[PDB]
RNA sequence: AAGGUAAGUAU
C-alpha cells in the first residue's frame, strides 16, 4: 500500500467533497 | 467530476514522490513508507498535501515508549475498520455551489445585521457576526479588517492580478482572487490535525524520526533551526556555483538524517546489508546523505568511545557496591579494539569472580520478578554490553536482547569464561537500555537502577545526543528566564555580580 | 561516599599489543 | 595560448576529414571508414 | 492459454517474408573442413557430456580470465562466491546480462544431458524421463528464472506454460489421472530450440568479442559538421603553408557572424575579403535555417508531451 | 576573462578595528536578529501559507 | 608538452606509475596462435559472405538515394570553395584579427 | 533608534568591564528594552540576562 | 572545431600529465570524428577559455595511443579522466564507474562546476570527491 | 632544553613551515625552498625513534627582507605532495617566558 | 521612456511575455492605472457585462 | 545485470 498513492477513482464513491470541512473561528 | 484530472494528478504526485525517493537514494524503495512524505514541516517532514487515497499500513502505525517501569507499546491505528488513510484534499474543500449559496445567505444576514445596527446608534456588533465567520465568496471574514478603507480605494484588481503574469516573471497560481483582498476562502486548519492524527498521532509519527534518540522530552517547545550558521556564512561569502549547490543541499541531509529510522529499514531498500567503517550501524542501500551524516555523527571512533564509557561506568558501579555483591575481582579482558562494534561478542566485556560460590537462576529479562537461584552455582560471572542502532522496525530492544543472548551464549565462536551471566544492550537510536540472562542474588534491581542512571547522564552518550541535536538543527527547547524578582530581591546579595540600567 | 579516579585503556596509537591492555 | 597552433589545428582537421568521410572525401563510405 | 498461443501463432503468420537470397555458404561444413577440427562417431550421451565439459571450461575461463577467485561457478553451472565478497570485490566481479543468459542456457543443456545420463545409468524409468523432460522444457522459467537474464524470454516460458496447459489438459482428459504423469515434451522442446536458435547469434558475437583483443548528439553533430567543414574549406583556401595564426582568428569572425545573426544586428567587416564574406553568408544562412528548424522541432516535441531535460528546455526557450 | 581559481579560503591573519569596522559596516547582524528556529508543534498558519 | 618527440625504450604505462583501473571484469581483454587466428578469421569471413553482395548493393542504392535528397555538408558550397582560391594573397593577409 | 543605540552602549559597558566583574544577571525591569539587551547579551554567552519584576 | 591540443604520441600524453603543478589535467580519451565525442570536445572548448587558469584540457586519440586503452579500460566514447596531481581522482556522480565521465555534458556550467570541485578536492589532497549533481537519473521527465 | 635552537638563534628571521608530509619534507625540499642566498635551516620536529615528522619545521634566515619576500613567495606552493603553510614564528625561549610571566601583572 | 526588457516564460505550450520597465516609469504607470480605474468605476465608464469584475 | 569501490599512509 505504501508503494504508491492509489488513484481516487477506486474510492471516489466513498464520500463527498468537503465532507469534514468546518468553518474557522475568529481570533482574540 | 473529471476522472482524467484525478488520474493525471495522482500520476504526477507519484512522479514527484519518485523524484524525492531517487533524491534520497539511487535505487527504488521496496515499500517506500509514507510517513516521511506526509509529516508536516512543523514535525520535521515534507508535508505533501495530496488528493490521493493511500492507506497507511498498520505495521508502521505502532510505537513504543521506554518508561522506567517498563517498555510500553501502543498502536494508534488499531481500530477494527478500514486501514488508516491520509485524507485527500477535497475532503475539506467547500463545494462551489455550496460556496455561492453560503455567500448569498451570509451576505443577506450581514445586510440585515447592518440595517438593524444602524438604529443602534453605533457601528455593527462585529461579535455576534462571528456566527458568519469564514464564509462568503467576498472577504466577509475581512469585512471588519482595518485596511478596508485603504482597500476600498482599489477598483478592479482582478485584471491587474491577471496581467501580473506579464508583469511578474514568475507564475501566480492564485490569480482567481488576490490574497487579503477576497479573503482566505479555503479553510485549511483541520487538515493538518487530521493528517497528523491519521498518520498515528504525534508520538506515532515521531517514533520513526530519531526523536527517542534525544534524552530531553522536547515533545513541545523544541526549536528546529530552518537556517543554520553555515547558511548565513554562505549568504555573506557570495559563494560559487558548486558552493551554492552544497549550501542548498544542507536541509536534505538534515531531514534525511532526521528520517533515518523509517528510511533505513530492512523491508525498505532490500539488498546487500552494509555497516560503516568502524561503527555498528547497518545500512541497506548506499545513501550518500545518510552515510555522510552518520560518519559525521560517529566521527573519531565514537562507537568505541561509548562502549568504553559504558563498560567503565559498569565497572565503577560494580566496584562501589562490591560489599553486598560478594565481589572478589571485577575486571575486564584484553578486548580487541575492533571487538566493540563486532557483530558477535566473542570476547567477554566484564568478568566478576566472587569468593566461594554464586547462585544464579535461569536466564530471563529484566521485566521478570520470579527467581530461583538454585538453578546453578558458579564462582564466575560475565557481563556484556551490546551497542546497537535500532531501526524503525528493529527497535524492539527486549526481543533483540533475547535473540542476541540466545545466539551469543549458544555459539561455538563466542568464548565466555563463565557459562552464567547477563548480556546488556543499548539501542542508541532508541536510547533504550535492556538486559537478559542470569542475575546475581539481589543485583537485578541494582543493575536496572545502574543502567538507568548511567544512560541518564553518560558522558559519551550526552556528547552523542548533543551531536545529534546539532546535526539535525533541533535546538533544545528554550528555558524560561526567572522574570520574577521578589525572590531575587531578597537574594540580591547572594548574586555574585548584578547590575541594572 | 567517595569515588576513586577512573582509569581507561589507550587503544589508539598503542603499538605495545594488538589487544587493548587490561 | 591554451589552443594549439595553426599547424596543429590544420593537422587535426585533416585527420578528421580523412577519417570521417560523411562530409569529406570523394565518397561517403562510413563514419569510421579509413578510405571514403 | 489457447487464446494467447493463437495470438503468438497469428503474429508469427503475419510477418513472413524471406529476403534471404543467400549464397549457400555452409559455415558448419567449412568448419568441418578446417584443419583445426576433425570428424568422428560417438554416442549422443558422450557428445552431451563433452558439451557439458566444454561449457564448464568456457565459463571457467570467462570467470577466471582476470585471475579473480571471488566468483566460483559450480559443476551444476551455478555461480557462488568463495566467501563474503567485499563491495569493491563485488564491483570487480560483475558480468553482463548476456553472460547471465549464457550461464542459464548452459545450465539448461547441462541439466538435460545429466538427466539423460542418469536415465541411461539405470535409476529412474523412461516414462518419468519423458515426464521430467516435459516439465523442464515447460518450467525453465521456474527452473532458471530467465526473467532477469532476458525479459523477452518470459514470453517463451509463458507460452510454454500455455502449451503444457493444453498438453496436461489432454493427457489427463479421461481415465488418465490428474497427476503429474504427462509426457509430451516435444511441444515445448521445439519452442526452446527456436528461441535458442534466435539467441545464439548474440552469444557467438559476444564470445568472439571476448576472444578477440578489442573487448543528445544530432543537433551537436550537425553543428560540429558545419563548423568543421567551413574551417576545412577556409584552410584549403587560406594558405596554411604560409599564414598560420590568423586562421584561428578567422574562427572568431565565424562566431561573431553567428551572434551577429542571433542578435539580428548588422554585420559588415570591410577588412575581410568579399569571397570570404560570401562564404560566411552561406555558412550563416545554413546555420540559421538549421537552428530555426531544430528550435521549432524541439518546441513541438516539448509541447506534444515528450520528455525533455532542463538544459535542453532552457536552450529551446532561448532559441524560441 | 578567465574565472578566478577557487583557492581554499584563508581567514584574516589579525582581526583589526578597521577590519571590524568593515564587519560592522557589512555582515549578517540583521539576519541574526531574525530567528529561523521553528517550533516542533504546529503553527497557527495553514500548510501552504507561504 | 605538445610538439615534443616521445623518447623510445620506455613503456608509457609503467613509467608513469599508474594503477590498473579494474572497473569490471568481462569488460576488457585483460606463430601457431597467429595461424589459428587467421584460420578463424577466414572461417568467419566465409560465413559472412553468404549475404554480403546483396546487402552491400542495397546499402549502396539506399545511400545514393539519400544523397540526392541531401548531399554532404561540403557539397552545398563546392562552388564557393572552387571560387574561394580567387581571393588575392594580400586579401586574407590583412584579415582583421579583431572581432 | 535611541533604544538601538543604547543597546550598543549597554554591551560596550559590559565589554569594558571584566567578565567576572560584569553583571552575572542583568535585571532590568524594562522588558521591552530587555530583549535588545538580551540580544546585546549574546555577545557575552557567559553572562545571563533575567527579567526584573522588581523595578528600581 | 576540435582545435584543442591533442596528444600525437602516447608517451607525450604521459609526460604532459606528469608535467603538472597546481593544475588539473583533463585528458579526454576518444576520437574527434565521433559525433558525441565532437559534442564533448565542443563543450571542453567552451569551458577552456573560462577555466584555463587551473584547468587544462589535453585530448588524445585511442587509435593514435592504444597503449592506455587497457590501462584504465578505455572502451567507450566521450570518456574523461581527471588525472590531476599525478593521481587518478575518484569523481563520484551517482554512477557505477566513479572514475570516468563517458558522455558529453548537457550544459557547460555543470562541467565548470564539476571541474572546479575536482580542483578543490585535488588541492585538499583527497583522492575521492563527490558531485553536487547526481547523474543516476537524467531528469528526462 | 634545546641547545641546537640556541645555535640556530643566529638568524633572526625565522619562519614556521606547516602542513608537511612525513616523507614529503626533506633536506632536498628545504634546499629547493632556499631561494634566498642566506643560510637556511632544515630542522623539523620528528619522532625520536621512527623519525616521522609531525609536519612542523623552522627555517631561519639572516635577511628580514628575504623573510618578507618568502612570506608571500612560497605560500601554498611546495614541491612535494602536501602544500606548504607559512607562519610568523612565535617561538619563545625560557627567559622570554619568565619575563612574560613577570610582566603579566600589568 | 527607456528600454523595457522582454523575457519569456515557457508554459510548455507557448511563450508568455514578461516586461521589465524602469522603476520610476513603473510606479508612475501604476499610479496612472489606479487613478484611471478609480475614476472609471466612480463614473460607470465600463458596462457591467465585461466578464472580469472584482465583485465575483 | 547494474545505477551500493571512502579516501590517506608506507609495507
Amino acid at each position: 500500500p505504501t508503494g504508491e498513492v492509489l488513484s481516487l477513482v477506486g474510492k471516489l464513491e466513498g464520500t463527498r467533497m468537503g465532507d469534514k470541512a468546518q468553518r474557522t473561528k475568529p481570533q482574540m | 467530476n473529471t476522472q482524467e484530472l484525478l488520474d493525471l494528478l495522482v500520476k504526477c504526485e507519484n512522479k514527484i514522490q519518485t523524484r524525492i525517493k531517487i533524491g534520497l537514494n539511487s535505487k527504488m524503495p521496496s515499500r517506500f513508507p509514507p510517513v516521511v512524505f506526509y509529516t508536516p514541516k512543523e514535525l520535521g517532514g515534507l508535508g505533501m498535501l495530496s488528493m490521493g487515497h493511500v492507506l497507511i499500513p498498520q505495521s508502521d502505525l505502532r510505537w513504543s515508549k521506554q518508561t522506567d517501569v517498563g517498555i510500553t507499546h501502543f498502536r494508534s491505528g488499531m481500530s477494527h475498520e478500514e486501514d488508516q488513510l491520509i485524507p485527500n484534499l477535497y475532503r475539506y474543500i467547500q463545494p462551489w455551489e455550496s460556496e455561492f449559496i453560503d455567500s448569498q445567505r451570509v451576505w443577506a444576514e450581514y445586510a440585515l445585521k447592518r440595517q438593524e445596527a444602524i438604529a443602534q446608534n453605533r457601528r455593527l456588533t462585529l461579535e455576534d457576526l462571528e456566527d458568519s465567520w469564514d464564509r462568503g465568496i467576498p472577504r466577509i471574514n475581512t469585512l471588519f479588517q482595518k485596511d478596508r478603507h485603504t482597500l476600498a480605494y482599489d477598483k478592479g484588481w482582478r485584471v491587474r492580478t491577471d496581467f501580473k503574469q506579464y508583469q511578474v516573471l514568475k507564475q501566480n497560481p492564485f490569480w482567481w482572487t488576490h490574497q487579503r483582498h477576497d479573503g482566505k476562502l479555503w479553510n485549511l486548519n483541520n487538515y493538518r490535525t487530521d493528517m497528523i492524527q491519521a498518520l498515528g498521532g504525534v508520538e506515532g509519527i515521531l517514533e520513526h524520526t530519531l526523536f527517542k534518540g534525544t534524552y530531553f522530552p522536547t515533545w513541545e517547545g523544541l526549536f528546529w533551526e530552518k537556517a543554520s550558521g553555515f547558511e548565513e556564512s554562505m549568504k555573506w561569502k557570495k559563494l560559487t556555483n558548486a558552493q551554492r549547490s552544497g549550501l542548498n543541499q544542507i536541509p536534505n541531509r538534515r531531514f534525511t538524517l532526521w528520517w533515518s529510522p523509517t528510511i533505513n529499514r530492512a523491508n525498505v531498500y532490500v539488498g546487500f546489508q552494509v555497516q560503516l567503517d568502524l561503527t555498528g550501524i547497518f545500512m541497506h542501500g548506499k545513501i550518500p546523505t545518510l552515510k555522510i551524516s552518520l560518519i559525521q555523527i560517529f566521527r573519531a571512533h565514537l562507537w568505541q568511545k561509548i562502549h568504553e564509557s559504558i563498560v567503565m561506568d559498569l565497572c565503577q558501579v560494580f566496584d562501589q557496591e562490591l560489599d553486598a555483591l560478594e565481589i572478589e575481582t571485577v575486571q575486564k579482558e584484553t578486548i580487541h579494539p575492533r571487538k566493540s562494534y563486532k557483530m558477535n561478542s566473542s570476547c567477554a566485556d566484564i568478568l566478576l569472580f566472587a569468593s566461594y560460590k554464586w547462585n544464579v537462576s535461569r536466564p530471563s529479562l529484566l521485566a521478570d520478578s520470579k527467581d530461583v537461584m538454585d538453578s546453578t552455582t558458579t564462582q564466575k560471572y560475565w557481563i556484556d554490553i551490546q551497542l546497537r542502532w535500532g531501526d524503525y522496525d528493529s527497535h524492539d530492544i527486549e526481543r533483540y536482547a533475547r535473540a542476541k543472548f540466545l545466539d551469543y551464549t549458544t555459539d561455538n565462536m563466542s568464548i565466555y569464561p563463565s557459562p552464567t551471566g547477563v548480556l546488556i544492550a543499548i539501542d542508541l537510536a532508541y536510547n533504550l537500555h535492556s538486559a537478559y540472562g542470569n542475575w546475581f542474588p539481589g543485583s537485578k534491581p541494582l543493575i536496572q537502577q545502574a543502567m538507568a542512571k548511567i544512560m541518564k547522564a553518560n558522558p559519551a552518550l550526552y556528547v552523542l545526543r548533543e551531536r545529534i541535536r546539532k546535526g539535525l538543527q533541533l535546538y533544545s527547547s528554550e528555558p524560561t528566564e526567572p522574570y520574577l524578582s521578589s525572590q531575587n530581591y531578597g537574594e540580591l546579595f547572594s548574586n555574585q555580580i548584578i547590575w541594572f540600567v | 561516599n567517595v569515588s576513586q579516579k577512573r582509569k581507561y585503556r589507550q587503544y589508539m596509537n598503542r603499538k605495545g599489543g594488538f589487544n587493548r591492555p587490561l | 595560448e591554451v589552443y594549439a597552433p595553426g599547424l596543429d589545428i590544420e593537422s587535426s582537421l585533416k585527420q578528421l576529414a580523412e577519417r570521417r568521410t560523411d562530409i569529406f572525401g570523394v565518397e561517403e563510405t562510413a563514419i569510421g571508414k579509413k578510405i571514403g | 492459454s489457447y487464446q494467447k498461443l493463437l495470438k503468438y501463432y497469428v503474429l508469427n503468420a503475419l510477418k513472413h517474408r524471406p529476403p534471404k537470397a543467400q549464397k549457400k555458404r555452409y559455415l558448419f561444413r567449412s568448419f568441418k573442413a578446417t584443419k583445426f577440427f576433425q570428424s568422428t562417431k560417438l554416442d549422443w550421451v558422450e557428445v552431451g557430456l563433452q558439451v557439458c565439459r566444454q561449457g564448464y571450461n568456457m565459463l571457467n575461463l570467462l570467470i577466471h580470465r582476470k585471475n579473480l577467485n571471488y566468483l566460483h561457478l559450480d559443476y551444476n553451472f551455478n555461480l557462488k562466491p568463495v566467501k563474503t565478497l567485499t563491495t569493491k570485490e563485488r564491483k570487480k566481479s560483475r558480468f553482463g546480462n548476456a553472460f547471465h543468459l549464457c550461464r542459464e542456457v548452459l545450465r539448461l543443456t547441462k541439466l538435460v544431458v545429466d538427466s539423460h545420463v542418469q536415465y541411461r545409468l539405470g535409476n529412474v524409468d523412461a516414462f518419468q524421463l519423458a515426464d521430467g523432460l516435459q516439465y523442464i522444457f515447460a518450467h525453465v522459467g521456474q527452473l532458471t528464472g530467465m526473467y532477469r537474464y532476458k525479459y523477452k524470454l518470459m514470453r517463451q516460458i509463458r507460452m510454454c506454460k500455455d502449451l503444457k496447459h493444453l498438453i496436461y489438459y489432454r493427457f489427463n482428459t479421461g481415465p488418465v489421472g490428474k497427476g503429474p504423469g504427462c509426457g509430451f515434451w516435444a511441444a515445448g522442446w521445439r519452442v526452446w530450440l527456436f528461441f535458442m536458435r534466435g539467441i545464439t547469434p548474440l552469444l557467438e558475437r559476444w564470445l568472439g568479442n571476448l576472444l578477440a583483443r578489442q573487448f543528445q548528439r544530432v543537433e551537436s553533430h550537425f553543428d560540429l559538421e558545419l563548423r568543421a567543414a567551413v574551417m576545412h574549406d577556409i584552410l584549403d583556401m587560406m594558405p596554411e603553408g604560409i599564414k598560420q595564426n590568423k586562421a584561428r582568428t578567422i574562427l572568431q569572425h565565424l562566431s561573431e557572424a553567428w551572434r551577429c545573426w542571433k542578435a539580428n544586428i548588422p554585420w559588415k567587416v570591410p577588412g575581410l575579403p568579399t569571397p570570404i564574406e560570401n562564404m560566411i553568408l552561406r555558412y550563416v544562412k545554413a546555420k540559421a535555417d538549421w537552428w530555426t528548424n531544430t528550435a521549432h522541432y524541439n518546441r513541438e516535441r516539448i509541447r506534444r508531451g515528450a520528455t525533455v531535460d532542463k538544459t535542453v528546455c532552457k536552450k529551446n526557450l532561448g532559441r524560441l | 576573462k578567465p574565472l578566478p581559481a577557487p583557492l581554499d579560503g584563508q581567514r584574516k591573519k589579525r582581526g583589526g578595528r578597521r577590519y571590524r569596522k568593515m564587519k560592522e559596516r557589512l555582515g549578517l547582524t540583521e539576519i541574526r536578529k531574525q530567528a529561523n528556529r521553528m517550533s516542533f508543534g504546529e503553527i497557527e498558519e495553514d500548510a501552504y501559507q507561504e | 608538452f605538445l610538439g615534443m618527440p616521445a623518447p623510445l625504450g620506455y613503456v608509457p604505462g609503467l613509467g608513469r606509475g599508474a594503477t590498473g583501473f579494474t572497473t569490471r571484469s568481462d569488460i576488457g581483454p585483460a606463430k601457431d596462435d597467429e595461424e589459428a587466428d587467421a584460420i578463424y578469421a577466414a572461417l568467419d569471413k566465409r560465413m559472412d559472405e553468404r549475404r554480403k553482395e546483396r546487402r552491400e548493393q542495397r546499402e549502396k542504392e539506399e545511400i545514393e538515394k539519400y544523397r540526392m535528397e541531401r548531399p554532404k555538408i561540403q557539397q552545398q558550397f563546392s562552388d564557393l570553395k572552387r571560387k574561394l582560391a580567387e581571393v588575392t594573397e594580400e586579401e586574407w593577409l590583412s584579415i582583421p584579427e579583431v572581432g | 533608534l535611541a533604544k538601538w543605540k543604547t543597546a550598543e552602549e549597554v554591551a560596550a559597558l559590559i565589554r569594558s568591564l571584566p567578565v567576572e566583574e560584569q553583571p552575572k544577571q542583568i535585571i532590568v525591569t524594562r522588558k521591552g528594552m530587555l530583549d535588545p539587551l538580551e540580544v546585546h547579551l549574546l555577545d557575552f554567552p557567559n553572562i545571563v540576562i533575567k527579567g526584573s519584576e522588581l523595578q528600581l | 572545431s576540435y582545435m584543442l591540443p591533442h596528444l600525437h604520441n602516447g608517451w607525450q600524453v604521459d609526460q604532459a600529465i606528469l608535467s603538472e603543478e597546481d593544475r588539473v589535467v583533463v585528458i579526454r580519451f576518444g576520437h574527434d570524428w565521433d559525433p558525441t565525442c565532437m559534442k564533448m570536445d565542443e563543450v571542453l572548448y567552451s569551458i577552456a577559455e573560462k577555466v584555463k587558469n587551473f584547468a587544462v584540457i589535453y585530448l588524445v586519440d585511442i587509435t593514435e595511443v592504444p597503449d592506455f586503452n587497457k590501462m584504465y579500460e578505455l572502451y567507450d566514447p566521450c570518456t574523461v579522466m581527471f588525472f590531476f596531481r599525478n593521481k587518478h581522482i575518484m569523481i563520484d556522480l551517482g554512477t557505477g564507474n566513479n572514475n570516468k565521465i563517458n558522455w558529453a555534458m548537457e550544459d557547460k556550467q555543470e562541467m565548470v562546476d564539476i571541474i572546479e570541485t575536482v580542483y578543490r578536492g585535488a588541492r585538499k589532497g583527497r583522492g575521492l570527491v563527490v558531485s553536487p549533481k547526481d547523474y543516476s537519473t537524467k531528469y528526462r521527465y | 632544553e634545546d641547545p641546537s635552537l640556541l645555535e640556530w638563534d643566529a638568524d633572526d628571521f625565522r619562519i614556521f613551515c606547516g602542513d608537511l608530509g612525513n616523507e614529503v619534507n626533506d633536506d632536498i625540499l628545504a634546499r629547493a625552498f632556499s631561494r634566498f642566498p642566506s643560510f637556511l635551516k632544515a630542522k623539523v620536529i620528528r619522532d625520536k625513534r621512527t623519525g616521522k615528522t609531525k609536519g612542523y619545521g623552522f627555517v631561519s634566515f639572516k635577511d628580514p627582507s628575504d623573510y618578507v619576500r618568502a612570506m608571500r613567495e612560497m605560500n601554498g606552493k611546495y614541491v612535494g605532495s602536501r602544500p606548504i603553510k607559512l607562519r610568523k614564528s612565535m617561538w619563545k625561549d625560557r627567559n622570554l617566558d619568565v619575563v612574560r610571566k613577570k610582566q603579566k601583572e600589568k | 521612456f527607456k528600454e523595457v526588457g522582454i523575457e519569456f516564460m515557457d508554459l510548455y505550450s507557448h511563450l508568455v511575455p514578461v516586461y521589465d520597465v524602469e522603476p520610476l516609469e513603473k510606479i508612475t504607470d501604476a499610479y496612472l492605472d489606479q487613478y484611471l480605474w478609480y475614476e472609471a468605476d466612480k463614473r460607470r465608464l465600463f458596462p457591467p457585462w465585461i466578464k472580469p469584475a472584482d465583485t465575483e
